[PDB]
């Protein structure tokens, strides 16, 4: 619903009003205390989820309007006062109450209402100071409530709720810090004075592009729609009227060459954007370069000085999209439909621009203009995605002459005319935005901080640019390469060519026109590559050419060739090498940047003309943390969705958490984990609206579903690479373990965590040798190291090595422990080693193969110098002796950890407990019972054993159990009936969860027996006696 | 060529083609052949392995021949045998049933008739007794140097090396050397069986400083007084202390740069190694018993008149 | 394709028999022009990749892309590693109580046969455990025309000339010419003895007779039996015999097969026979000789015993 | 059939001919009513199973045996 606003002096506490209109559109005598719903226009992406309000009747209030407090915002009333809104009644009233809030307070109160032994004391002094009532009250997660004083700290996990004390915690915090000083919410303060603020006759301020889009129906005064139209400037305080005329009134100042008249508007009461600037849309600062300090003054005219400019003519930019034929039309069409829909002031020295979607493209038209009516089209279909430039140029003048600022183009009276081009250069983003106005297709903002590579590039541009501005020429160019597939190599170029304000040419090589085809055409293809380029230079400012995946067509000699392979390859190399050092001379300081994928496969003769090398790594933890923050922002989910209710992330998200379980992940990969969790979410939301429900106003991201995705990112990693998954392993799955968990976190976990503490020393440990009887647990470490850290997981199953041929080695372990150091920080895990790596001493006949597999596999093993690739090798042995020299503490595999007979007392128990996880049982006999009625020297899986032939027994009772109610069921009902229909038509959910009582227990204790026996033992005490010979 | 070149204008003799190093241990010296490149300015190229042997009976050869192909042209360079016990074992009658014809290959070519290659052959293995009379000559491949493991002071001198722990020019005792050097005592208390078992030592030594400095860091600030106990008269549920992660995580939102620390063990929050942390694993030091490898050796040295 | 459907709104494009406009070529072994290139299909598909791509950020409403193949994996790994899939819904199998609806409808397909005598299907499905939707087409197709001149009169359906058919038109189109021969035994043809047959009975049909018990219960599932085998005798029968179940997907192995004096002898048999077993449905397997598959080696004897161990 | 060891243009030109014809097959069974076909192969395998479900029999036709030899001599010797 539209609904008129006003705000109220403040209680804060005090409820707002409902009207007497509402309260009869909408009229509920059973609730008079009606909780309304109210949407807040402001500036911003979409209106932020609305707020509910405890409201009190009033008659008194004229059709549709509504007041709520001023200060509950923050806001004074001595700022302007909005007059609209929306508002919508909350069905049946329905409201949930919190679950928990939590608020801070000043140390001083704090202390003071602690001094108070009875809480109910301080539970009278929320009412007495605050005025508080449960049920009653509505409160907000993060609200300051008084400035210097109390503040709720969170809601949770709703925003927004009921209280009340006989389920509300009521937490409170200490602010020891004094942060309350600072957390104030008063966004206006009374200047010293408003004369000798500057003077009158000259203010100068910081000019700003507007961070966000603004459109007509949200600005308080009435403009025309077909005059008026496009330009306008946006003021934040009693600056309004430093300058004489008000609001609403035209200034035209600037701080050089020729004026230019805006209409200057008062910013709307609740903004976010920061104070003592001036605001202006891309449009005015794009004549403006640098300068930031503008030059103010009243500086009115009396409406419109030139009513008519009898003939224009404009020119386009150069640049990337603004010279191909599959644009020409659309570009055309745009440019007549931006003109004529609206009558508009215009100057030479000033520019235009103008936005389209690039995907209606091939599509023309064929009716709706020139033959059709002037308002012709819905652009909520008719959508936007690119922008171009275009310089007004020279204009016809009449007699009158110097004010060209007010030049204008009559439909009937005046044409537009083509000449062909100009050149200028685009804002530097550093300064402004252009992408964020208009919402399109992003490009992530790196920081320089942070990225080496970024720095790097960035100044290599910076200084082929300034170099050439001064009088020194620079033919700089760079390849990028990397060892993985997907890192951003083209963002780093765009985002660069942003941050420096250079322009690009755009292109990809895989879609020219034909491939590396036999018949030689790589003169059609290599001419249309320069053809293409060619064509904006003469206008072009400093600009790059960037080729993506260069790749594909600088092949390399040598796999099988025809002379015409050979011919192909040599031209190629030659016409691009001309190519591209012709470039440097038919224009100046204008620079190839290219990008590979296997710097192997780029030609010699190629690799030795280029200039620079950049190397691009998949990314540190440090960096994560950044690319989380910016596809989690607000701005970056919101663009991709339709429907009004927003979406937003809980501020209860750890970024520590994601960063460290997205470790190895590409980019790539962390956008398919965001947007896969937004997925999730909405469907809860989905969910949720089966019934009347709470929580419609906006789903949230939350930090289980987040988690829960980096399983599926992982996996969908593994398909492509590494094909084997792992069933889940969970840490607590394991216990009495204690020492071995010490050493194996001491080992994985604190070297590799805190590297800014931790030396990172020039050699690390590399491994994890378990050794002792089977059923110890030494195979289910590595499935829950594979469960639980962020680690891949890639192995071998003992003698998967060994192959038929002779030269066994490069068939199998090279390619795969190479293919270790290829992937990201993994584990490589070994079992039977005493049958993959023979003591070499005792040498074998029937050539020897042992050696050669033991050989390689210490050569690409140990050493490690420059090799810390975090290659951990964990693996486990039967009975260690007949381990090679390589286990000779050489620190290459011989971390050796012991597994065995565990302690009696409670170990057994830490053990049948474990295996009790998600295991049930529901009465007095207590696992202690269990734990001391199972005499001891069984052992480890053994117990395992115990459980699953218990568990067994008891689906066993369960069974006959339920063979006696069918057999009791078709005695007297359903008497042709076998299975499906039966179960099908029974419901259990008492019985279903199949609890053992006990019993199972003991038969589990007669049946089972050791299964390694003490004369069994001996035979591994032995070894365990040699402690590897010590 | 980088001392003598003005001498040696023109030797009537071929100069000295090579060095087989070999140590009853793990060779360390496995260490030093990596590190006389950069010790050098030489280039460097390695046939780490068995690398040289192929499925196809065709490649073996066409393989090793390509490798002093690619030595014989980056002119300047030391190539490397990672485990010459891998490929090079006494001669028969087909004791590798397949492709041997590689240690001919080899004989053909470790001098030949070119002899001087300015490359120089660089080996390492453990067990050279493998190797034959038909392969170690003078007039061949010949130097075998013995290695052995760094008896009484020369513990402290490998020890001391580590420790100094010096690289990059900046933070240049890596490793926080303990402040009186108190090594004497430490080294010989310590029983020495290789090289490496003292530089793991020493790196699990740094390891529990840095615990003792890690597990004490928190505590010791919170000994002389607690914190971010926001007590609030609880009631109802016992999350008195349950809630303080919860808390913690949204309370805490201060962010700093180019952050300074002096206090450190004269790096950025390193802990100091001490002599105590050594000696308490004197007895983790774990030998591996095999001295009949001295046996082995007293072949070769019984080969060795001398 | 792109722009019709970005003009008509809310779209969704089939695509099918990917292979052909988008396969990878066959994935062929050795990497002339394969290594570090592309073949022209994947220069298609990073196209039309990129060009729904830049649609797709505009508006996660606008178009959706579908892709009927042969198998997941199959396709163009292209496909994956840009994240354009998200889902895996294979259509596994007709199943029991469908599969007897399914054949009804196909019975009344056209040129009605007007059903059988007496049954009515369910026991019908007895022969047709393996087969296919396209399957029971063509076999009712068949039941029809070789009912329709085997009597003069028409439609009646009789059980043994149905049963007649399914003996050797044999449809198995996933399974070439023939591949079975073994038929001797039935599940309830116990020759021998049930002396423990208890057991093994109650590893065998409990989770197919009371199933999710299982699923509540975090168990592995208990199975693994070995045989005592005092007389050199049983088994064979046996095992044929619970395979014989059909509620499964039996494959042969026998002992003495695997000890070729090959040094890989344990590669190339044993992981490729349980790769088999992957490949299938899991199900039995059948060993058996162990006295000479795994003599107790003890680390004392460490033969090429212990390779294949 | 359709192998490895050929070209995939030449097996679509295959693919082409088995799918028209299998559409001809049919076709004669829509314009021509009462149209019957009858197919020879002289080794089974080769046919595709694309082709060998537009069956509606096979016969195995074996070499004869004594009884037709007899009979088959007799047609050759009379006069
Ligand atoms: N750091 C990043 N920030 C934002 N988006 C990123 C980042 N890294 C990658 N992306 C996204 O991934 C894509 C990067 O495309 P780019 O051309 O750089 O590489 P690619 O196509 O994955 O790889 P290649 O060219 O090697 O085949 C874009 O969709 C971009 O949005
Ligand atoms: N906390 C635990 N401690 C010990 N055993 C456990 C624990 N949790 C589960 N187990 C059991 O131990 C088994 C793994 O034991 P282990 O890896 O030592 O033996 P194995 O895999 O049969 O043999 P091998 O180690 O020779 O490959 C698990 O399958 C499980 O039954
Ligand atoms: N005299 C020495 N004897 C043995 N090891 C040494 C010696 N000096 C240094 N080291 C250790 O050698 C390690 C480097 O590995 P290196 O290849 O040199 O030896 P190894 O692993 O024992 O030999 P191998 O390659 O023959 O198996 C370092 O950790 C270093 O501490
Ligand atoms: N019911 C039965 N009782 C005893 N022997 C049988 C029975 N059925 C088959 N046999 C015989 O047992 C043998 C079948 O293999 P099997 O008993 O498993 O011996 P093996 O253990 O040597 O394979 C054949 O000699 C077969 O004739
Ligand atoms: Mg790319
Ligand atoms: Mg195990
Ligand atoms: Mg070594």
């Amino acid at each position: 619903m539209k609904a008129s606003l006003t705000f109220s002096l403040s209680g804060i506490y005090a409820p707002c009003s409902i009207s007497r209109d509402i309260y009869l559109e909408y009229g509920d005598k059973k609730a008079e205390c009606l909780y309304g719903t109210i949407r807040l226009p402001q500036y911003g992406p979409g209106c932020t989820p609305g707020k509910i309000v405890h409201c009190v009747l009033d008659d008194s209030l004229p059709f549709c309007s509504i007041v709520v407090p001023s200060k509950l915002f923050g806001f004074m009333p001595t700022q302007p006062t909005m007059d609209f809104c929306y508002f919508e009644p909350i069905l049946d009233n329905v409201v949930p109450v919190l679950d928990s809030v939590t608020f801070l307070i000043n140390e001083q109160l704090y202390s003071k209402l602690m001094d108070l032994p009875q809480e109910m004391q301080q539970i009278q002094f929320l009412h007495y100071k605050y005025n508080i009532n449960s049920m009653e009250t509505v409160v907000h997660s993060r609200d300051i409530l008084t400035s210097g004083l109390c503040q709720i700290l969170n809601c949770s996990p709703f925003p927004q709720g009921l209280v009340d004390f006989t389920e509300t915690q009521l937490i409170l915090v200490n602010d020891t810090e004094q942060k309350l000083s600072a957390l104030k919410y008063a966004n206006e303060d009374e200047e010293y004075a408003l004369p000798k603020i500057g003077t009158n006759s000259a203010l100068s301020i910081d000019l700003e592009s507007l961070p966000c889009t603004i459109s007509r129906d949200l600005l308080r005064p009435a403009p025309h729609i077909n005059d008026d139209n496009s330009i306008y400037a946006f003021t934040d305080a009693e600056t309004l009227l430093r300058l004489d005329v008000t609001s609403g009134s035209f200034i035209t100042v600037s701080n050089m060459g020729c004026v230019r008249l805006v209409k200057l508007f008062v910013l709307l009461l609740p903004n976010g954007f920061k104070k003592r600037t001036i605001y202006a849309p891309p449009k005015i600062i794009a004549s403006f370069p640098d300068c930031s300090v503008v030059t103010i003054s009243k500086s009115n005219i009396g409406h419109t000085d030139i009513p008519i400019a009898n003939q224009v003519f404009i020119s386009r930019v150069g640049g990337w999209l603004q010279s191909q034929k599959c644009f020409q039309n659309i570009i055309l069409t745009t440019l007549k439909k931006f003109f004529s829909e609206s009558k508009r002031i215009l100057c030479q020295n000033d520019l235009i621009p103008i936005a389209f979607d690039s995907s209606m493209a091939d599509l023309n038209i064929a009716e709706e203009n020139d033959e059709s009516d002037d308002e012709d089209e819905l652009g909520q279909y008719y959508k936007n995605d690119s922008l171009v430039w275009f310089f007004v140029t020279s204009a016809e003048l009449d007699c009158f002459s110097k004010d060209n600022s007010h030049f204008i183009i009559d439909p009937n009276r005046t044409k537009l005319i083509t000449t062909n081009i100009t050149n200028r250069r685009p804002l530097p983003l550093s300064r402004s935005n252009l992408q964020r106005y208009y919402g399109f297709a992003e490009t992530f903002y790196y920081d320089l901080h942070i990225f080496p590579y970024v720095r790097q590039l960035v100044n290599i541009l910076e200084t082929s640019f300034n170099c050439s501005q001064r009088g020194i020429t620079l033919n700089a160019s760079v390849l990028l390469h990397s060892t993985t597939n997907n890192v951003g190599k083209a963002t780093m170029v765009r985002f660069a060519s942003k941050y420096l304000g250079i322009h690009l040419l755009e292109i990809d090589c895989l879609s020219l026109t034909s491939n590396s085809r036999q018949l030689d055409s790589t003169s059609k293809i290599i001419g249309y590559i320069r053809a293409k380029c060619e064509n904006v230079l003469p206008y072009a400012s400093p600009a790059v050419i960037f080729l993506a995946h260069l790749d594909s067509i600088l092949l390399d000699v040598n796999a099988n060739q025809d002379p015409e392979a050979i011919k192909l390859q040599k031209s190629i190399n030659f016409e691009m090498s001309k190519l591209l050092d012709d470039f440097t001379f038919k224009f100046p300081g204008t620079t190839f940047v290219g990008s590979v994928n296997n710097i192997d496969n780029v030609p010699s003769s190629f690799r030795s003309h280029m200039r620079f090398e950049i190397l691009v790594p998949v990314p540190s933890e440090a960096q994560r943390l950044r690319i989380f923050q910016w596809y989690l922002s607000s701005h970056e989910l919101n663009r991709d969705v339709q429907q009004k209710v927003p979406v937003s992330y809980m501020d209860n998200i750890s970024f520590s958490s994601l960063s460290s379980y997205s470790a190895g992940l590409t980019p790539l990969d962390i956008k398919s984990i965001v947007e896969t969790a937004r997925m999730t979410a909405t469907a809860r939301f989905y969910q949720e609206s089966k019934k009347c429900g709470w929580l419609p106003q906006s789903i949230l991201i939350t930090q289980e579903d987040l988690s829960k995705a980096t399983s599926k990112a992982r996996n969908e990693f593994s398909v492509s690479i590494g094909a084997p998954q792992i069933p889940n392993v969970t840490w607590d799955d394991i216990g009495g373990i204690d020492f071995v968990k010490g050493e194996i976190l001491d080992t994985i976990d604190m070297p590799l965590k805190h590297p800014e503490l931790f030396t990172s020393g020039m050699k690390k440990r590399s491994g994890i040798l378990f050794y002792g009887p089977p059923g110890t647990g030494k195979t289910l470490m590595a499935k829950a190291i594979a469960t639980n850290f962020s680690l891949n997981f890639f192995s071998v199953k003992g003698p998967e090595l060994l192959n038929m041929y002779i030269g066994e080695s490069e068939a199998n372990v090279r390619r795969v422990f190479q293919k270790a150091r290829e992937a990201k920080p993994c584990v490589i895990f070994f079992d039977q080693i005493d049958s993959v790596a023979p003591k070499r001493g005792n040498q074998g006949d029937s050539g020897g193969v042992m050696d050669r597999i033991v050989s390689q596999l210490l050569a690409e093993l140990d050493g490690m110098s420059t090799d810390a690739d975090g290659v951990f090798v964990i693996g486990a042995t039967n009975r260690p002796d007949l381990l090679d020299e390589a286990l000779l503490r050489p620190g290459r595999f011989d971390k050796l950890l012991y597994l065995g007979i565990p302690d009696t007392d409670t170990k057994q128990l830490n053990i049948l407990e474990a295996l009790t996880r998600k295991f049930v049982l529901d009465n007095d006999v207590k696992l202690i019972e269990l734990a001391k009625l199972c005499p001891f020297n069984y052992t480890g899986a053994d117990f395992y054993a115990l459980c699953s032939d218990a568990m067994l027994n008891a689906m066993s009772r369960i069974a006959r159990m339920v063979e006696k109610k069918v057999s009791q069921h078709n005695e007297l009902t359903g008497e042709n009936i076998s299975t499906r229909r039966w179960f099908d038509k029974i419901a259990t959910k008492e019985d279903t969860k199949v609890v053992v009582k006990m019993e199972d227990f003991l038969k589990a204790q007669e049946q089972l027996t050791p299964s390694v026996s003490r004369a069994e033992l001996n035979h591994y005490e032995a070894v365990r006696a040699n402690f590897e010979g010590a | 060529p980088t001392k003598y070149e003005p001498i040696f204008v023109n030797c009537p003799l071929r100069l000295r083609s090579g060095i087989l190093l070999y140590g009853y241990p793990g060779c360390g010296k496995t260490l030093l052949a990596s590190a006389v490149a950069q010790q050098c300015g030489l280039n460097f190229i390695s046939v780490k392995g068995p690398e040289i042997l192929n499925k196809f009976i065709g490649a073996s050869e066409q393989n090793i021949r390509e490798l002093f192909e690619r030595a014989q042209s980056v002119k300047p360079c030391i190539l490397f045998f990672d485990e010459f016990d891998s490929i090079a074992p006494k001669r028969g009658h087909d004791s590798t049933g397949v492709t041997d014809r590689v240690v001919n290959q080899l004989l053909t070519q470790m001098d030949g008739a070119e002899g001087l290659d300015g490359v120089y052959i660089l080996a390492a293995t453990s067990r050279p007794d493998l190797i034959d009379s038909a392969l170690l000559r003078p007039g061949r491949l010949d130097k075998s140097v013995i290695c052995n493991i760094p008896t009484e002071s020369e513990r402290l001198d490998i020890l001391q090396a580590i420790v100094n722990s010096k690289d990059k020019d900046t933070g240049q005792k890596k490793f926080a050397l303990e402040k009186n050097a108190d090594l004497k005592l430490i080294a010989e208390k310590t029983a020495g069986f290789s090289g490496a078992d003292l530089q793991g030592l020493c790196y699990n030594a740094y390891l529990k400083s840095v615990h003792r400095w890690l597990s004490a860091a928190d505590q010791s600030e919170v000994v002389p007084g607690n914190d971010n106990i926001e007590y609030f008269s609880i009631n109802e549920h016992g999350r008195r202390e349950e809630n303080r992660l919860r808390l913690k995580t949204l309370l805490q939102q201060d962010v700093v740069h180019e952050t300074k620390t002096s206090t450190s063990a004269a790096s950025e929050l390193t802990a100091v190694v001490t002599i105590n942390d050594l000696l308490e694993a004197c007895q983790e030091t774990k030998p591996s018993i095999s001295t009949s490898e001295l046996v082995k050796l007293r072949g070769i040295y019984d080969r060795f008149q001398k | 394709w792109c722009s019709f459907c970005y003009w008509y709104g809310p779209s969704l494009i089939v695509l099918d028999n990917v292979e052909a406009l988008f396969g990878k070529p066959q994935a062929n072994d050795g990497d002339p022009s394969n290594n570090g290139q592309w073949d022209n299909a994947s220069k298609l598909l990073n196209f039309f990749i990129n060009q729904v791509t830049k649609i797709f950020n505009k508006d996660n409403k606008r178009i959706r892309v579908l892709f009927s193949g042969k198998q997941k994996t199959q396709i163009n790994p292209l496909l994956f590693d840009k994240h354009f899939v998200s889902e895996t819904w294979s259509l596994r199998a007709p199943d029991k109580h469908a599969r007897a609806k399914l054949l009804e409808y196909f019975f009344s397909k056209n040129q009605i046969m007007k059903l059988n005598r007496d049954l009515q299907f369910s026991d019908l499905s007895l022969e047709t455990e393996g087969f296919s939707p396209l399957d029971l087409e063509i076999f009712t197709e068949k039941i029809f025309y070789d009912l329709q001149l085997e009597r003069d009169c028409d439609n009646v359906v009789t059980r043994e000339l149905f049963s007649k058919s399914l003996s050797a038109f044999t449809p198995s189109a996933l399974r070439g010419v023939k591949l079975t021969k073994e038929t001797n035994i039935k599940w309830g043809d116990i020759g021998a003895l049930a002396n423990a047959k208890d057991v093994l009975l109650e590893t065998l049909e409990w989770p197919t007779k009371y199933e999710p018990i299982f699923v509540n219960c975090p168990l592995r599932l208990r199975s693994g039996i070995l045989l005592y085998g005092y007389p050199g005798c049983g088994k064979t029968l046996l095992a044929s015999a619970v395979a014989q179940q059909c509620g499964l997907n039996f494959i042969s192995v026998k002992g003495p097969e695997i000890l070729n004096k090959f040094i890989g002898a344990s590669e190339q048999n044993i992981r490729e026979l349980f790769e088999r077993a992957q490949s299938v449905k899991p199900c039995i397997l059948f060993f058996d000789e162990f006295d000479s598959i795994a003599p107790k080696r003890g680390h004392d004897s460490t033969g090429v015993t212990d390779r294949v161990v």
